[PDB]
């Protein structure tokens, strides 16, 4: 694999209350949405470094949200903290009610954004949807789309809704992922190729140590959006409970009725999923096309 | 991973060493000759057949490790520990690590002391001092003019027998230490006299209503000074003891006086205690390269009871959660019937309580007679009550000598339970990914992100001596005062903190938050290298451990050229405006340049030499703009826009590249130490000293301090220049490092010592803490500001007067002792602050006169003929009161030496 390293820049900001570092905390620690209750309050400013199969490496600053750590942030060493930033994620919350400040507050870090960032990009999420009633979070959400699509006027912002307790969260930072990869285009074409010449209904494939969904192809379109999701929030429940077994995965066989599956290592830190279009073929067929596969992205 | 051991017939001890799987005695080895008459004479030629040679795993539990006039983090006690894993050891070895050095001594096994023997991994090593930093808080009470059994005043036990034992063993065992000697006192109904009003205090009792008014003095003796040969001390103290009563009876406010207040009834003991440990929080300000350890010791001739308020008591427990420094000896004797260090609360049954934290000890006289009573007498004329004091067993307590000449270090390894849930709600892990790099830059990232130096958790401290009035009493200090307020604050409620800080490649470091306490666990620089090294800067604070022809050189081509200068300040025809034949045939001739090799620098040359050579050939001061208009040519520096570099007299350090890293929060702790560099002329400084008798203001270095071949550990720390000009006024250099071992860096100043002596003029490391109260950020509790007042008797006074003020300083340059504005850096240079050179003085210009300040940083090295002999520093002392309080006619000549121009 050629290891470009370079070096992404993203920061995550927004009101204190709820969900700010937790969502962090348990997407690149190996946590539980029970567990997430003892982090507590955080400070001013704490960032890490991720790395993400192999080249690319996120500097993820996470930045606090007392009144006192926003007006340090604004009216202070501003030109450090929003200089280089490629990925900005603003968190929101449902239940807190001081909405004004929370806009004037965006409407700061935008026009910050603006004169210290030509070519970023910002995607405001709304979390902690696990309280409200299903009518009314599609009420709200479609309100919460209209009135940042108004705010958010002279340069765009994506906003996603998600929750803790479920795998909307693995969709939007799948979709975070996707859009911060480097390259595109070559990956699709084998991907593409593979799902063509060996007849699968869908092939997936992942980062292996936080298992987000970069890339997928089928061909029965008769799961909407939330297959996705679904897989990964079960698999990676298995690997947190597998985790507590010093054991490792790598390797897993399942098949049904009408359904066939496979889990494998295809590289150094990318998972693969399959389902294959015909269930009655025993692992021969996994066999020669694992080293199908081994011998293209081993040339990647 | 052999052992050898080789005895002879009956050697009653033995000896062993290591090699690597000796079989068959071919060869034998000659490294030591000094272990023959440190342990037995006899000259073993090859093969005598008494050498066994044994696996022989017999280990040694305990071994003490004592160091001597150096400075040692815990950081580099851990390097030490990893490096003895698995070695041997024997009585009197100097073990030796990366220019650390250490003598083993008094190695057990559980009962008894071994000559020789093995380490491997599980025995503890404890580490002492010789050298350490220690204060002697003696306690005044009604007591010490009381007599006891036996004959004597307490006073004079204590300090005759006590302390001519105490130096005796000082003596003995050959150590150096830094002390303090302050005697403390209380006084009862001293209310109020003419403005000594905010040094009184005012106590009373809650539950019965009792509220007097008292007062505290502190008289100092030496306060900040190594010397041998002792014993001096005790005919000074025995004159304050003569002078005492007078000295403290009928200062500041007069009403009817009440004494030196009794121990048993009350006391300003714990104050005393805590206000040491307002001294000892401090230890990062201004450091010492020859000290380790530190030590309080409280002489008192109490009984051992103390009547205390609670929010004291509860403070220093948790202050000396931090830093265990403290120990109490009584020279009252007569060890009580109950557990004997107790107090009695004094809050705002009666109420008990037994400390668990202190070291008590007697001291017992020497003689011998029939029943030593343990009562006094005097005759009159006329829900829990969970600790009593009165159930606890006592037979007798020494004196723990070993605790008192050898101070040692706090452990490394304790155990405890681990951080589980419940109260501890708050975890946070930062797992931070490490990019090595081969351009100092990544350890401080992790630094400041994942802790702050304690950004998260508070330093609990919460005493601020804020006022202190002192008393004309002499020229030590003498601080006579109020404690101020005490703003505590209770623990951190419902939550205390424990982090998890992940490599993530496979290391993990455990951090838990009560006392900081870690579990590290594994699973250009290497991985392990900053791995080392963050679980060394966590030790550094609180460390306990879970356990189951140029020489192109940067400064010195530099320095030796500044030195070049004052010696040299104190062709064809020019007007061409081709240029090319001087600016071209500079390297015809013999013109030393930068060029032979240097890193970044192919071609160049310096400023200074340029100008002295176009001095040396064209016309004289107006070579900067020749020089400018060739550098629109022929430049020097990256992006230069500017004049001829700077023409004259600014210093610039290597790192050619500074322009096209996170910086230091002072919060973070830094240890820094300003060194100094003071201009010098020895023909006033040998006569007086004899029988004769009367472009920015700072810049940033980060320099890597190594001279050798390593090639384990990446070492740098931060130069700052205040100097860009050095006129011929003071020029001063600050070291700030959060960072690698001290030893180094101390060699690294010795080695320009010696490049400053030899060829130039003085360094000397200066106390960069000026004439600062207490609560300030530097300075301590415990410095006089001393007032030197000029007696004159003869449109903007002030200016005219300071400028005759700098006047009658550099007189005394010209006669015997030079001075220098040390242009500090603070902004808007409040107070105007002058160093004398080659000496131990500082002075302020703010009455009429201006004050004084005496120099604790020389110590007896950087020690040259020039500066030196402290009786050098009282003779200035004397010549300068004199000379300041118009003594024989010297003013008025002065004044007519000054009108007669
Ligand atoms: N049940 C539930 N709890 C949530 C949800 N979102 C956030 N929380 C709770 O909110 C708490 C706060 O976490 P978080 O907001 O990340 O902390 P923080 O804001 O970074 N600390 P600081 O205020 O110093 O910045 C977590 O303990 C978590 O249990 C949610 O969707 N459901």
């Amino acid at each position: 694999m050629p290891n470009t390293a370079m070096k992404k820049k993203v920061l995550l900001m927004g009101k204190s209350g709820s969900g700010k570092t937790s969502m962090r905390s348990i997407i690149f620690a190996n946590y539980i949405a029970r567990d997430t209750r003892r982090l507590g309050a955080t400070i001013d400013v704490e960032h890490s470094h991720v790395r993400f199969l192999g080249n690319l490496v996120l500097n993820l600053w996470d930045c606090g949200g007392q009144d006192t750590f926003m007006e340090n942030y604004f009216t202070s060493q501003r030109d450090n903290i929003f200089r280089n930033v490629e990925v900005l994620i603003y968190v929101f919350d449902v239940e807190s009610r001081e909405l004004e400040k929370d806009m004037h507050y965006y409407q700061s870090c935008l026009e910050a954004i603006l004169q210290n960032s030509p070519d970023a990009k910002i995607f405001c999420l709304v979390h902690k949807m696990d309280l409200v009633q299903e009518d009314q979070r599609d009420l709200i959400f479609k309100e919460r789309e209209e009135d940042l699509r108004r705010l958010s006027r002279p340069l765009e912002c994506a906003c996603f809704r998600t929750s803790i307790w479920d795998e909307t969260l693995y969709k939007a930072w799948s979709s975070i992922v996707y859009q911060l990869i480097p390259n595109v285009q070559q990956l699709e074409m084998n991907l593409r190729n593979f799902a063509q010449i060996i007849e699968a209904d869908e092939v997936l494939l992942f980062e292996r140590a936080t298992f987000l969904v970069i890339s997928h192809y089928q061909c029965k379109e008769q799961r909407d959006v939330h297959r996705f999701e679904k897989i990964s929030n079960i698999i990676k429940q298995f690997k947190l409970s597998c985790s507590k077994l010093a054991a490792s995965f790598q390797s897993m066989e399942v098949r049904n009725s009408n359904f066939a599956a496979f889990i494998d290592i295809f590289t150094s830190n990318t998972y693969v999923m399959v389902v294959m279009s015909d269930p009655s073929i025993p692992s021969a067929a996994t066999l020669i096309n694992i080293r199908n596969a081994r011998k293209h992205f081993e040339k990647l | 991973i052999v052992e050898i051991a080789h005895p002879n017939d009956e050697y009653s001890p033995l000896l062993l060493q290591v090699k690597s799987l000796k079989e068959d005695l071919q060869k034998e080895t000659i490294s030591v000759d000094q272990t023959v008459t440190q342990v037995f004479r006899l000259r073993p030629y090859q093969d005598v057949y008494v050498n066994v040679v044994d696996p022989k795993d017999v280990t040694l539990d305990l071994v003490e490790l004592t160091f001597k006039d150096q400075y040692i983090g815990r950081g580099d006690m851990w390097r030490l520990k990893k490096s003895l894993v698995s070695t041997c050891a024997y009585i009197t070895q100097k073990v030796e690590f990366a220019g650390i050095r250490a003598q083993a001594g008094e190695l057990w096994v559980k009962n008894e002391k071994v000559m020789c023997g093995y380490i491997s991994e599980d025995t503890r090593v404890v580490f002492r001092s010789t050298s350490a930093m220690v204060y002697i808080f003696i306690q005044m009470s009604c007591e010490m003019w009381d007599f006891d059994i036996y004959g004597d005043l307490y006073f004079e036990k204590a300090v005759n027998g006590f302390l001519a034992d105490l130096f005796t063993k000082w003596k003995e065992k050959n150590c150096s230490h830094e002390v303090t000697v302050v005697l403390f006192s209380r006084t009862f109904y001293d209310a109020k006299s003419v403005d000594e009003f905010p040094e009184i205090n005012r106590a009373s009792i809650r539950q019965d209503h009792k509220g007097r008014f008292y007062e505290d003095f502190y008289k100092v003796v030496v306060q900040n000074e190594r010397r041998e040969e002792w014993t001096s001390l005790l005919v000074t103290i025995k004159k304050l003891f003569i002078q005492y009563p007078v000295l403290v009876r009928l200062e500041q406010a007069e009403g009817f006086p009440q004494g030196d207040n009794s121990t048993s009834a009350q006391g300003n003991y714990l104050e005393a205690i805590n206000l040491s440990f307002n001294v000892f929080d401090k230890h990062y300000i201004n450091r010492n390269f020859d000290r380790t350890g530190q030590m309080s010791v409280v002489i008192t001739p109490g009984v051992g009871v103390f009547e205390v308020d609670r929010l004291l008591m509860i403070l220093t427990k948790q202050r000396m959660i931090d830093n265990g420094i403290g120990v109490d000896l009584v020279c009252m004797g007569e060890q009580p019937l109950h557990a004997v260090p107790l107090f009695k609360l004094h809050n705002r049954g009666d109420d008990y309580n037994i400390p668990h934290w202190i070291n008590h000890s007697f001291y017992t006289s020497k003689s011998q007679l029939f029943c030593n009573s343990f009562t006094p007498r005097i005759k009159l004329a006329g829900t829990l009550s969970a600790p009593p004091v009165v159930p606890g067993f006592c037979c007798t307590v020494g004196v723990d000598w070993k605790s008192l000449t050898t101070p040692a270090c706090l452990p490394l390894t304790t155990d405890y339970f681990p951080d589980r849930q419940g109260l501890q709600n708050d975890y946070t892990e930062g797992c931070y990914d490490l990019l090595p790099e081969a351009d100092a830059q990544q350890v401080f990232e992790e630094f400041i992100c994942q802790r702050l130096m304690q950004g998260y958790q508070i330093i609990v401290q919460p005493k601020t001596q804020k006022p202190n009035p002192a008393v004309p009493p002499p020229l030590s200090s003498s601080p006579l005062y109020s404690r101020g307020l005490v703003s505590r604050n209770r623990p951190e409620e419902e939550d205390q903190y424990w982090l998890s800080m992940g490599r993530t490649f496979h290391k993990v470091t455990l951090k838990d938050k009560m006392i900081t306490v870690t579990r590290y666990l594994p699973k250009p620089r290497a991985d392990e290298d900053e791995w080392q090294l963050l679980d060394g800067f966590v030790r550094f604070v609180e460390g306990l451990n879970r356990i189951r022809m140029d020489s192109p050189r940067k400064d010195g081509a530099f320095f030796m050229e500044f030195v070049r200068s004052p010696r040299t300040a104190s062709l064809t025809s020019s007007s061409t405006l081709t240029e090319i034949l001087e600016a071209m045939k500079h390297p015809s001739t013999g013109v030393q340049l930068l060029s032979e090799q240097k890193g970044l620098s192919p071609y160049c040359f310096i400023s200074a030499e340029v100008v002295h050579w176009l001095v040396n050939h064209v016309e004289g001061i107006q070579t900067q703009a020749m020089a400018i208009d060739i550098m629109q040519k022929m430049l020097e520096e990256q992006l230069i826009t500017h004049a001829s570099g700077e023409a004259w007299r600014t210093f610039i350090y290597g790192f050619y590249f500074y322009k096209i890293v996170d910086d230091f929060a002072s919060f973070q702790r830094k240890w820094f130490e300003v060194a100094f560099v003071a201009e010098e002329l020895v023909h006033s400084e040998i006569p007086a000293f004899l029988l004769p008798w009367l472009v920015p203001e700072q810049r940033t270095v980060t320099l890597d301090v190594d001279v050798n071949n390593r090639t384990d550990r990446l070492e740098w720390c931060s130069c700052y220049y205040h100097g860009n000009f050095s006129l011929n006024a003071a020029f001063e250099i600050k070291l700030h490092w959060m960072a690698v071992t001290a030893a180094v860096l101390f060699e690294m100043v010795q080695g320009w010592h010696r490049k400053a002596t030899s060829c130039g003029f003085l360094l000397v490391p200066v106390l960069e803490g000026p004439f600062a109260l207490p609560s300030y950020l530097y300075g301590d509790p415990l410095r006089a500001q001393l007032f030197i007042p000029l007696n004159i008797s003869c449109e903007t006074y002030w200016d005219r007067m300071h400028l005759f003020q700098e006047a009658i300083a550099h007189r005394f340059g010209f006669v015997q002792d030079k001075y220098s504005a040390s242009a500090f850096n603070f902004p808007a240079e409040n107070k105007p602050q002058y160093i004398h050179v080659t000496g131990t003085v500082f002075l302020q210009l703010p009455r009429v006169g201006y004050n004084w300040a005496y120099n604790t940083m020389l110590t007896k090295t950087w020690r040259s003929s020039a500066t030196g002999d402290e009786k050098f520093a009282d003779r200035l002392l004397k010549d300068f009161t004199d000379f300041c309080i118009n003594r024989d006619n010297r003013l008025v000549t002065f004044w007519t030496s000054c009108l007669e121009k």
